[PDB]
């Protein structure tokens, strides 16, 4: 048995070509985020969530914002909810492009990465236009969103959306029916429905095995109950089916984005409660109450009533949640981050039994692992 | 958009698609980089009367947890069983 | 099954704290004084544990305040003085406890502002 | 209002300058000491006093919502002018 | 008989009705070793008997699934096996007994 | 003046495709084999 | 004073685990010096191991001893399996830390720390 | 609602079996993949000619920080320290005292640009639009020390970039 | 003490040692150790260099932000020396070459350049001056290297009378041209470890009684050159250069009892046997007999 | 309080009074609570502070130009609930959230007044009283302050 | 009321009823059951009940909490048992969530729940690493996040934010070395809490 030895350290035992054991050594990107958050106000801690699954930035923001809003006992205004679903699905497109094409590039198919990253670049423009940052927008906040959409943005999202399904088609032409791609993915990393549940899998790791579960359907948040879309379900629980689910989820994301653009309502973008959301700058500069509340929100921050909540969303990589403990002050007492990739990577050894070394690359790819969220 | 007719035919035939209808590169259809100024609306708390904060104060309606048992009949489930999902009628099978 | 252990609870050897920052420190257990700039008393409810202040020096490059004390910012919160004392004991920190200061009840009377023959009569309102 | 010291080092608008025996000025050898030459204290002093016909004037720094929080300045004293606490503009009640 | 359950690793059952009668009978047999006044026995007998009645009173599998509300009939069989496994463990744990130990006075107080 | 913020056009946006579109191309297996074998027989001759 | 044990039910059983751990560490040092290409002698490696055990000699709680052994075993696993790198093994020897003064006068001269 | 991605039964009629045999032997689906990459060979590339051409940005873009002035030249910053308080990275260090004319002004305003996360919270928190993130993103340096900005550097950035900064604020302040 | 140079901290990277040092020859063998020990305790180090900045890159991680400052200089340009030293409290001269070049002979590196550094340092008011000479420096040596070291050693003592002069034996270490020299191939040698020499230099900066003195840094053991070379081959697991270099290697290491040594600066000499493998391990593809 | 304003008029503005080198007055901030007046008359035994005028234009001050120099004068800074009365030496130097509080003792006399030493980044920024009912109840002398 | 989060009384009753259900069936271990105002059910149990209570919730037909969403710890130094162990479970069958909480101190092991949920494996390693809680009968208990040889448990409230040692490359020894931590700029502690009570509903009796 020959023993071999973000970034990952894999310690593997091989008997010839077959993997006999796979022991991931992580922590190479552990940055004590959860401890750092204890020294921040609730607003100050928000940018940390952009830097967890740093491919799905506003979905992490949404998860944290929903948790804080739950403890605050407030709700964001309807237009903020529609924006949040709109950019949640744009973010799912960003993640699935990264997941699928880097999964392809890791096993030799390097060209789809280039075609689809020109699409990622255009979606980075949508983030930059609403928030001024291409990635770590810090746009979705407890109470709603920071700023309203600039005029002319939705028109450009429509133009991008109108053409995207053709880009997905070109990706499928390269991979879906390719016998080499199928040879690398079909019957690779088979996981049973009961094993997936007990190992704590979520998202596509569950649906690839036929489990009919999606938090946007079963436990909806924001305005997801107001949009129509289908949940892709796998039949073999292998890498190829999880690849197909991700491709089909991109198509359903465009379907949801189309409804968000048409059903976007008017109104304010953050909760009209200046004890939570800061007032408009013009109000801050004219009204005594508004200036006081601006001063206090940006120094002490709002206090959150004491309590604890586990809050989860259907992030692009699976169930992403926070167990957020408030002690009544303006700084969280404890923030545990549930990263879907933590449980998924914990199951690499189980998934890789009876496979060869080159399949371990495929299995890591089908799990969709970003070590920002695994290590936190 | 500048491709000659022959090149358009060639890359259309090679891909099997009408690529010219859905070009990846953006041209004049994008929004102008200068826009008229907005005038954003105000929320529902922007009123001069009938607007006391104690009637719209979410944080102060939060309560400590309800204790149902402390160390100081039909069976139930945590919620009704989940309903079977329905197959899509838009496209049941890929 | 439960075993019987009679020794004092001590965890100094399994907490990973370097020896210098256990034996040479002095924890202060106290209820923070009300900030006299404000009348609110909500920051005087809980017991605190802080450590002895140590050197801060000016960084040559920027003039920032540098430190070598790893405990300079550490402040723990406790519901009672007993809890704070217990925590210090098992961690091996020597400590001082200051008894809570309570404002004693005053005898207030608006009508005394207008006394007929006492000095409590106010000359202005 | 930038001036040099006896060593020739420019004094900043905050009054900073390394004295003769300070080794730290070695950092500037072969390079330069960044100094902003537009001293705000001198620029504001060049602004004329605004003559107004009321006891109380308001200042928002100009530009409306692009200025500072709007404050009201009392002009009852003739000994001096009323100065905005935010932008430094001065006002005087006429006669 | 359906071609697949749709769940990887969950095989189709050829005779689900007789499999469920055997399991539900086994569960009721094990629950007899639990004290009569333990809530686990009373509740588990109640639900087990409700499911057993539906199994005997409905010969069509898909009509039966609609009544059990447990997903695929193969999922209901697996759940019966899970309950039977649990019931056996409950006899060793005896959770119907009084609370082993009270917590310290402020163990569950929050905020501090 | 009138409220002005980003909104969809009156009547909404035009339809957006999303469904997989991989068109059918090529000849049947029979014809493809027939061309291949016909090329072989011409080459032999 | 009744508590749940970790492994040992009293100090005699805890001390047996300590001696087994010491034997495992003592025998592993020659391999560690070779595999990690250390510039210390085997004697130095074993002297360091003995030092680390000795500083914990005063413990009388079998639970604390149990945890010390648990952590000692994990440290040995990281070394034997070469999860550690050379830098991790050499961190026991503080080769770049100039000695801190110990007597009162030397500490008085350099700073305020006790 | 759900759909199946891969639940289909291949037809076993001889015409279909031979279709799959031709695909296996003639590599037809591999040929189809060649066509897609060929069609890209003749597409115009998406590359832009940097640094002669630049990627588009919006007025909201968060770039290099700068301290601003009023039109008269007086500093906008009044040493309120709201930026320093909100800064998620503690990248801001401020000291202040009464100026010679009695004005409330800073004597130190440092931003450690290698602590900063370019989040823009400081410019949201500022009540007088004094500290902003400007449009410049091309300020990489050769040494770490060059990215430790003091007040002189930040004021110089404001004087250097104000022409652009003011126009960007003009285009976005009604969204704030 | 000027307020800026009062020591602060706990002697680590972010501390303030109060030393402001100009190190000439910092980009060489001895310089990299000297600069490291200065930056370890938070000293301000000025590094005048003649070479490409690319060749000074290994020095940058040795100090906290701002503590290592680089300057151009020319050995023949006194104005460039004045720029480098006029803010320092100590000047350390490690300039030297083991060979001569068309542009610099031994009289330049070991006499003219050290004398110019010493003179400008004297004029600029530098309090302390540390000059590295050689144990075997001698105006009657067969080595032009060692004759120049004697002439320059005298001119520094005359020009900057308070200079601390250090006379090391052959220095061995990872980057040495001694143990490595043998591995790349009558006389008694007393080689000294590089870290010992570095610590001696650092302690000379602090010790006030070191001013105006001359030290000889030697190792703990004396070896016959044959027995030493034999040991090197054994350690390197190997079966067992200019004319001036050969003369130096064959010059017996002087025994100067009257001079203070490493023990007079609080430094314990490191035996060759402890550190030889560290230097010679990379050369791989019975302790040497010592004179009593 | 509420979270917004419905006040659509212009605001009062009040001229400042000079009462010495220790207490800065920005009297537009005054909320007319009369704590300073009562403290001065009752605790310090000095009847130099009062209210002049009537109604919305009622103003707190000395009427005439006059310094409020008492060995206890600095305490009106602490009791003033707003920034109407502030410490002149302390002005603009720090914000409360950033200071570290060291509870200590005053040595400017033999009363042993209990105090808090506000420090920031290794520098003493101000001195505040610390309540000790049996000593300094919650006051300190101007020298201690 | 547009800005106030709406209540859901139907879910509050269901969860309350299931809370009593669980406590009636496992009286040996359940110490407290509560439902939060945003409708989350928490079972507080004696640490002995971990395996029986989790097994019941996974396997019982009216529970079927087949998924372990998260397992973490909270350090509360004022408590005799400073570590609170939190299990967040998900039931797909009943579309419901539940939280189970127990407690331990520095020297008291908790039974590993890997036998109930294989997902628990790495979570318990993380709790061991970050909090120093020992889990008994774990198939492979060792650090997972911290550096090799790291001393202490960083997520404890009394562990300093910046730790005790920092790394750098040292040229003399030609390797990365660890040294006591010194900071060019100390982290600036902020005292942000208002001295005025915010939430009367949570006021603690004096
Ligand atoms: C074989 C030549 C075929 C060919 O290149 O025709 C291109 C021509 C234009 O192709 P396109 O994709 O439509 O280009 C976009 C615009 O139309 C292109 O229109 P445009 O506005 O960009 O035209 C300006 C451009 C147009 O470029 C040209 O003038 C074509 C010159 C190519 C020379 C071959 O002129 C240039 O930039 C000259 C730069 C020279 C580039 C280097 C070419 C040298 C190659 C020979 C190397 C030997 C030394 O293609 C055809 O007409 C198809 C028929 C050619 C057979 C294939
Ligand atoms: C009168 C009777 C006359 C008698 C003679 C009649 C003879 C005619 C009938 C014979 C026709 C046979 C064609 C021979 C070509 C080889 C066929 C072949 O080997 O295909 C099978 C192979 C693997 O296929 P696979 O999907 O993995 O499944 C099979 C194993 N289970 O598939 C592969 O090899 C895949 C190759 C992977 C590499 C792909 C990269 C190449 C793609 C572009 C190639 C373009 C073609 C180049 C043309 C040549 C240029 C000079
Ligand atoms: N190493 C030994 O065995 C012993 C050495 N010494 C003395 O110690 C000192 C340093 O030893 P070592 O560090 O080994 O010598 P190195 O040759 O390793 O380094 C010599 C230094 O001198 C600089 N230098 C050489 N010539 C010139 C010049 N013409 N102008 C400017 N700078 C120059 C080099 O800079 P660049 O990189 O630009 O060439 C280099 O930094 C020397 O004086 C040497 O004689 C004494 C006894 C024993
Ligand atoms: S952009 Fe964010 S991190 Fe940077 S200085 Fe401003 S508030 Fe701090
Ligand atoms: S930049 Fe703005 S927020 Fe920061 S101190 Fe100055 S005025 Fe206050
Ligand atoms: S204490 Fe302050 S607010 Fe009250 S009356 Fe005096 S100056 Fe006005
Ligand atoms: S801080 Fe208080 S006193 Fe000062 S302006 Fe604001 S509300 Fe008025
Ligand atoms: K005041
Ligand atoms: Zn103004």
């Amino acid at each position: 048995n020959l023993t071999l030895n973000g970034v990952l350290r894999l310690v593997m035992e091989l008997s010839g070509e077959m993997v006999r054991k796979c022991d991931p050594h992580i922590g190479l990107l552990h940055r004590g985020t959860e401890k750092l958050i204890e020294y921040k106000t609730y607003l100050q801690a928000l940018p940390y969530f952009d830097r967890l699954d740093y491919v799905s930035m506003m979905c992490n923001e949404q998860a944290y914002s929903l948790a804080v809003e739950k403890l605050l006992n407030i709700r964001p205004p309807p237009r903020a909810q529609w924006i949040r679903v709109l950019f949640g699905e744009i973010t799912r497109l960003l993640n699935h492009i990264m997941a699928v094409t880097t999964h392809a590039l890791d096993i030799g198919a390097m060209t789809p990465f280039f075609w689809m990253f020109e699409e990622r670049e255009k979606m980075f423009e949508f983030y930059e236009r609403v928030s001024g940052a291409r990635m770590h927008a810090a746009y979705v906040r407890p109470g709603g969103v920071h700023q309203d959409l600039p005029l002319g943005l939705m028109d450009d999202i429509y133009e991008f959306s109108k053409n995207f399904s053709l880009r997905i088609d070109e990706l499928e032409e390269m991979l879906t029916n390719n016998r080499i791609w199928r040879n690398r993915t079909v019957d690779i990393g088979i996981v049973t429905a009961e094993d997936a549940l007990n190992y704590g899998f979520s998202g596509v790791m569950l649906r690839g095995s036929g489990i009919q579960w999606d938090l946007r359907k079963t436990q909806p948040y924001d305005v997801y109950d107001q949009v129509e879309f289908d949940v892709p379900i796998g039949s073999r629980g292998d890498c190829y089916d999880r690849y197909l689910c991700r491709v089909e989820e991109m198509r359903q994301s465009i379907r949801i984005i189309s409804q968000c653009l048409n059903k976007m309502p008017p109104g304010e973008i953050k909760v009209d409660d200046a004890k939570v959301s800061p007032p408009k700058r013009a109000e801050m500069k004219t009204s005594m109450e508004s200036l006081i509340h601006h001063f206090k929100l940006y120094t002490e921050g709002y206090q959150v009533p004491p309590g604890a909540t586990y809050t989860a969303i259907e992030a692009p990589k699976g169930e992403f949640g926070v167990y957020l403990v408030s002690d009544g002050s303006s700084r969280p007492y404890r923030c545990k981050i549930k990263a879907p990739g933590f449980a998924h990577l914990a199951g690499l050894d189980k998934m890789s039994k009876g496979h060869m070394l080159a399949d371990v690359v495929a299995i890591i790819g089908t799990q969709d692992i970003v070590f920002g969220e695994v290590d936190r | 958009a500048s491709a000659t007719r022959f090149i358009q035919w060639l890359r259309n035939w090679a891909s099997g698609r009408d690529l010219q209808a859905k070009l990846q590169l953006r041209y004049q259809e994008i929004s102008k980089r200068t826009q008229p100024p907005p005038k954003l609306p105000v929320g529902p708390s922007h009123k001069l009367s009938n607007n006391y904060y104690c009637t719209r104060d979410g944080r102060r309606e939060a309560m400590p947890p309800s204790i149902v048992m402390s160390s100081q009949k039909k069976a139930v489930s945590p919620a009704p069983p989940i309903k079977r999902w329905e197959l899509s009628q838009d496209e049941p099978y890929l | 099954q439960l075993i019987t252990v009679d020794e004092k609870l001590d965890i100094t050897t399994i907490t990973g704290v370097p020896e210098e920052h256990i034996k040479t420190r002095k924890a202060r257990i106290f209820v923070p004084a009300r900030n006299n700039m404000q009348s609110g008393v909500n920051n005087t409810k809980k017991w605190k544990m802080e450590f002895d202040t140590r050197e801060r020096w000016e960084n040559p490059l920027m003039g920032w305040a540098s430190t070598a004390d790893p405990l300079s910012n550490l402040v723990l919160t406790f519901s009672t003085k007993e809890d704070a004392v217990a925590f210090a004991e098992k961690n091996g920190w020597s400590y001082d406890v200051e008894e809570r200061k309570v404002p004693k009840p005053k005898s207030k009377s608006y009508g005394a502002n207008f006394s007929w023959n006492k000095r409590t009569r106010v000359s202005t309102k | 209002g930038v001036r040099t010291s006896p060593t020739g080092e420019k004094v900043t608008h905050t009054g900073q300058v390394y004295d003769d025996g300070d080794y730290r000025k070695v950092r500037f050898v072969g390079r330069q000491k960044e100094v902003n030459e537009n001293f705000a204290i001198d620029l504001i002093a060049e602004q004329p006093v605004s003559q107004v016909g009321s006891r109380v004037i308001s200042c928002d720094g100009g530009g409306g919502a692009l200025g500072h929080p709007r404050v009201y300045i009392n002009l009852d004293k003739e000994t001096k002018t009323g100065t905005c606490g935010y932008c430094g503009l001065q006002f005087r009640q006429q006669h | 008989l359906k071609k697949t359950t749709g769940l990887v690793g969950l095989a189709v059952c050829e005779t689900p009705h007789e499999r469920l009668k055997i399991l539900y009978t086994k569960i009721l047999d094990v629950l007899g070793h639990i004290p009569k006044n333990a809530a686990y026995r009373k509740y588990t007998e109640q639900i087990t008997n409700e499911k057993l009645s539906m199994v005997k009173a409905e010969p069509d599998v898909k009509k039966l699934e609609e009544r059990l509300q447990g997903g695929q009939i193969e999922e209901v069989i697996l759940q019966a096996e899970n309950e039977l496994s649990l019931a056996r463990k409950m006899i060793q744990w005896k959770p119907w007994e009084p609370l082993v130990e009270e917590p310290p006075a402020s163990q569950w107080k929050w905020p501090i | 003046s009138k409220v002005k913020q980003d909104m969809p056009p009156v009547g909404g946006y035009g339809p957006i495709d999303y469904k997989r579109n991989l068109p059918r191309r090529g000849l049947s297996g029979y014809s493809m084999f027939a061309v291949g074998i016909g090329a072989l027989l011409f080459g032999y001759w | 004073t009744s508590v749940k044990p970790i492994f040992s039910r009293d100090m005699n059983e805890a001390k047996r685990r300590v001696r087994e751990l010491y034997r495992a560490w003592y025998r592993e040092v020659p391999n560690t010096v070779h595999l990690f290409q250390l510039d210390i002698s085997v004697k130095q490696g074993r002297d360091k191991v003995r030092e680390m055990f000795k500083k914990n000699a005063h413990i009388t709680d079998p639970r604390v001893v149990d945890l010390l052994v648990i952590k000692g075993k994990m440290e040995l696993e990281e070394t034997i399996k070469v999860w550690k790198q050379r830098t991790h093994v050499m961190r026991f020897f503080h080769e770049t830390e100039a000695p801190r003064p110990k007597d009162f006068l030397s500490k008085f001269y350099v700073g305020h720390d006790p | 609602t759900y759909k199946y991605v891969n639940l289909r039964e291949p037809s076993m009629d001889m015409k279909s079996v031979t279709d799959r045999a031709a695909q296996t032997l003639l590599w037809t689906e591999l040929i189809r993949g060649l066509g897609m990459t060929l069609s890209y060979l003749f597409r115009e590339p998406a590359t832009i000619n940097y640094p002669f051409e630049k990627g588009p940005l919006s007025p909201r873009f968060r770039g290099e920080h700068a301290l601003r002035r009023y039109p008269s030249g007086e500093e906008r910053c009044i040493a309120c320290k709201l930026c320093e308080a909100v800064c998620p990275a503690q990248a801001i260090t401020i000291e202040a005292e009464p100026r010679a004319d009695g004005s409330r002004r800073t004597t130190r305003y440092d931003i450690d640009m290698t602590k900063c996360i370019y989040c823009g919270f400081c410019q949201e928190a500022c009540p007088v639009d004094a500290i902003v993130e400007g449009p410049n993103f091309e300020f990489s340096t050769e040494t770490h020390e060059e990215l430790l900005y003091n007040k002189e550097k930040l004021l110089n950035n404001g004087d250097k970039w104000e022409a652009e900064i003011a126009a960007n604020i003009q285009a976005d302040y009604l969204y704030r | 003490l000027h307020h800026a140079v009062i020591p602060h901290g706990k002697g680590g990277r972010s501390s303030v040692s109060g030393i402001v040092a100009t190190v000439f020859g910092a980009t060489g063998f001895l310089g990299r150790y000297v600069v490291n020990h200065l930056g370890r305790m938070g000293s301000q180090v000025i590094v005048p260099h003649r070479c490409e900045p690319y060749d000074t890159m290994h020095l940058r991680p040795m100090g906290d932000l701002g503590q290592i400052i680089f300057m151009d200089w020319n050995g023949r340009d006194k104005d460039s020396i004045r720029r480098a030293v006029e803010h320092s409290s100590v000047v350390i001269n490690l300039v030297g070459r083991e060979w001569e070049t068309q542009n610099f002979d031994f009289e330049d590196v070991f006499v003219k350049i050290p004398q110019a550094i010493a003179q400008v340092s004297k004029e600029a008011g530098v309090e302390k001056f540390i000059h590295i000479s050689h144990l075997n420096a001698d105006i009657k040596s067969s080595s032009k290297y060692l004759r120049s070291k004697a002439v320059g050693e005298k001119e520094v003592r005359e020009t900057f009378p308070e200079a601390t002069i250090i006379k090391p034996a052959e220095i061995f270490g990872r980057e040495d041209r001694f143990l490595n020299y043998f591995a790349n191939i009558k006389t008694v040698k007393q080689p000294v470890y590089i870290v010992d020499v570095t610590k001696g230099i650092i302690n000379a900066i602090k010790d006030p009684d070191a001013r105006g003195k001359t030290f000889a840094f030697v190792g703990p053991s004396r070896y016959l050159l044959f027995d030493l070379v034999q040991y090197v081959f054994a350690v390197a697991h190997r079966p067992f250069t200019t004319r001036d270099k050969v003369e130096r290697i064959h010059t017996t290491d002087k025994i100067l009892p009257h001079l203070p040594g490493l023990e007079d600066l609080g430094v314990e000499a490191t035996p060759l046997e402890l550190k030889a493998i560290e230097v010679l391990r990379r050369h791989r593809t019975q302790p040497a007999k010592t004179i009593p | 309080g509420s979270d917004r304003s419905r006040f659509l008029e212009g605001k009062r503005a009040v001229e400042d009074k000079n009462i010495g080198p220790l207490v800065k007055t920005i009297m537009t901030r005054c909320i007319q609570c009369t704590r300073c007046i009562r403290f001065a008359s009752e605790i310090a035994g000095v009847d130099d502070l009062g209210t002049t005028g009537r109604g919305n234009d009622m103003q707190v001050g000395t009427y005439i130009e006059k310094m409020f120099m008492s060995e206890l004068s600095g305490n009106i800074i602490d009791i003033c609930p707003v920034g109407a009365l502030t410490s002149k030496p302390y002005a603009f130097t720090a914000r409360p959230w950033e200071t570290r509080k060291t509870e200590s003792i005053d040595v400017m006399d033999a009363v042993g007044s209990n105090i808090v030493v506000s420090t920031r980044t290794g520098e003493v920024m101000r001195i505040l009283p610390r309540m000790h009912e049996d000593i300094n109840e919650e006051w300190i002398s101007d020298k201690t302050r | 009321r547009p800005t106030v989060r709406p209540r859901n009384d139907v879910a509050h009753k269901q969860l309350s009823a299931f809370g009593e259900y669980v406590a009636e069936i496992l009286p040996k271990y359940v110490q407290q059951v509560q439902v939060s105002c945003f409708n989350e059910l928490e079972i507080c149990i004696h640490p002995d009940g971990v395996i029986p209570v989790l097994t019941f919730l996974r396997d019982h037909s009216n529970a079927q909490f087949k998924s372990l969403a998260d397992l973490t710890a909270v350090d509360i130094p004022t408590r005799q048992n400073r570590f609170e162990i939190v299990y967040n479970l998900l039931s797909l069958r009943f579309n419901s969530r539940i939280r189970v909480k127990t407690y331990t101190d520095e020297l008291t092991p908790i039974e590993s729940s890997v036998p109930v949920y294989k997902a628990a494996n790495w979570y318990e390693r993380e709790i061991w690493d970050m909090f120093g809680v020992f889990f008994a009968n774990h198939p492979d208990l060792r650090r997972i996040l911290t550096d090799y040889g790291f001393e202490g448990h960083p997520f404890r409230k009394d562990f300093p934010l910046s730790g005790y040692v920092e790394l750098r490359y040292d040229d003399e020894v030609k390797r990365v070395v660890a040294e006591p931590v010194e900071l060019a700029q100390e982290f600036r502690k902020f005292d942000l809490n208002s001295p005025w009570e915010a939430f009367p509903a949570y006021r603690q009796p004096p």
